[PDB]
């Protein structure tokens, strides 16, 4: 029951 | 699904307030980022503070801002902005807005919901009531088929002031022009209608809720 | 960072004419960058987000583009409607200690479109003001492009204080402006001229309105 983070900057 | 701030007008410098929003048709079964923007007069959008929607409450604050500002969950559809050791620079319309969070990546991952903003001013100035006169044409004037009425808001303190005519029921024609401030630091604003000559007398009805008036002012050829 | 920021500070293109607004990131952001409009004295729009993505709703001749440290929002075939403020944004939450919501400077649009002269009104002030110590004298122009220079005359001379000027947003329709423009004078100073004169200029046009106290 949690939001999802995005993931890493690739760059 | 919409947002409405309120908590905001008048506050001394060195002061506190507390802002609040309020979602309305809204659902639970995706988690969001409910965040406070800021904007000064003719200046541009500055974050201040996110919260998640969901149980961790996680927030992230602009640095600027961690010191003295604190984002809370109040509810299900409520989140505060506790504002704190103010000064004139905090002086601004404050927007409540949404975005989706993350999720699968096929989310809108942007702030996709406003509100309309409430209007905070730190000053030491003590709010002011406007006085309204009448806009008319030199009575000196050969009247025409038609006429442009009006009210000049003079002398109030802070903004804002709102205007509409005949209670919301006349907006035809109507211009309502953006205030100005004399040298004193008081606001002025007009707002002129146009209308026929056999038509009824028009009212201004001009709010100020810093002083909690509204005034109605009668205008006539 | 990552701090964003905007170039040109302001843009003017006539109606069915391209801008491009650049937004530079001080620092690699992917594609996590959403596009704003603003108009005057309303609340922000979300046109696009991941940088190229159209909010819905959004008209297909809005396009962004763009990666890493530089974006853009290209509007083609401008319509007045889309004379605003537009601001870049930041939108990143990587962990709890990694995240950006920043916005960029923002860049003016400014819309030109078909000419049109304006039509002045002056006001006198109303009887109950006098009696304050001070007078307010109103004049406004209509529904006008391009911008235009206000004027007040005082029985033929030229005021240069107690002027305040209000323009309203460019009219989404037409992209014309309204003009409030404000004489402030002491009663004593009201009382002691006759000729009261306001005069618009557009480009190569004037058009003046004046009344006489006492006449009024």
């Amino acid at each position: 029951g949690k939001a999802m983070y995005a993931p890493p900057i690739r760059g | 699904q919409s947002l409405e701030e309120s908590g905001g007008g008048p506050v001394k410098p060195g002061g506190t307030l507390t802002l609040t929003c309020k979602a309305s048709g809204i659902d639970f079964s995706s988690f969001y980022y409910m965040c406070w923007v800021r904007q000064a007069p003719g200046k541009g959008l500055e974050w201040i503070a996110c919260i998640v929607t969901d149980i961790t409450g996680e927030s992230y604050y602009a640095t600027w801002a961690k010191g003295r500002f604190a984002i809370s969950k109040t509810s299900s559809t409520t989140v505060t902005l506790q504002m704190t050791s103010l000064t004139a620079a905090d002086t601004a319309t404050y927007f409540c807005a949404r975005g989706d969070t993350y999720g699968y990546g096929d989310t809108v991952y942007a702030l996709n919901l406003w509100g309309p903003g409430t209007l905070v001013t730190v000053s030491s100035g003590q709010p002011k009531a406007p006085s309204v006169f009448p806009l008319a044409p030199c009575c000196g004037d050969t009247p025409s088929s038609t006429v442009t009425l009006g009210c000049l808001v003079k002398g109030y303190l802070p903004e804002p002031v709102t205007v509409t005519w005949n209670s919301g029921t006349l907006t035809n024609g109507v211009r309502t022009f953006p205030s100005v401030r004399q040298s004193s630091g008081l606001y002025s604003l007009s707002s002129v209608v146009s209308v026929t000559s056999s038509s009824q007398p028009v009212t201004c009805n001009v709010a100020h809720p810093a002083t909690n008036t509204k005034v109605d002012k009668t205008v006539a050829p | 960072g990552p701090v964003l920021t905007q170039t040109p500070p302001s843009a003017s293109e006539p109606v069915g004419g391209t801008v491009t607004i650049k937004c530079q990131a001080s620092q690699a952001i992917d594609e996590y960058l959403g596009w704003y409009q603003q108009k005057p004295g309303q609340r922000p729009k979300l046109l696009m987000y991941y940088a190229s993505t159209l909010a819905s709703g959004v008209p297909s001749r809005f396009k962004g583009s763009g990666s890493g440290t530089q974006f853009t929002l290209t509007i083609s075939d401008l319509e007045c409607a889309d004379a605003a403020t537009y601001y870049c944004q930041n939108y990143y939450v990587g962990s709890s200690t990694n995240y950006a919501f920043t916005f960029g400077g923002g860049t003016e649009v400014v819309v030109k479109g078909d000419p049109v002269a304006p039509t002045v009104l002056i006001f006198p002030p109303a009887a109950d003001q006098v009696a304050t110590g001070t007078v307010t004298i109103v004049c406004v122009a209509n529904k006008y492009f391009p911008d235009v220079t206000v004027t007040w005359e005082v029985d033929g001379t030229t005021q240069t204080t107690g002027i305040e000027n209000s323009k309203t947003p460019q009219n989404s329709a037409d992209c014309t402006y309204n003009l409030s423009s404000t004489l402030t004078l002491t009663s004593t100073q009201y009382n002691s001229h006759k000729e009261y004169t306001c005069k618009v200029t557009q480009g190569t046009t004037s058009v003046v309105q004046s009344f006489n106290r006492g006449d009024c």
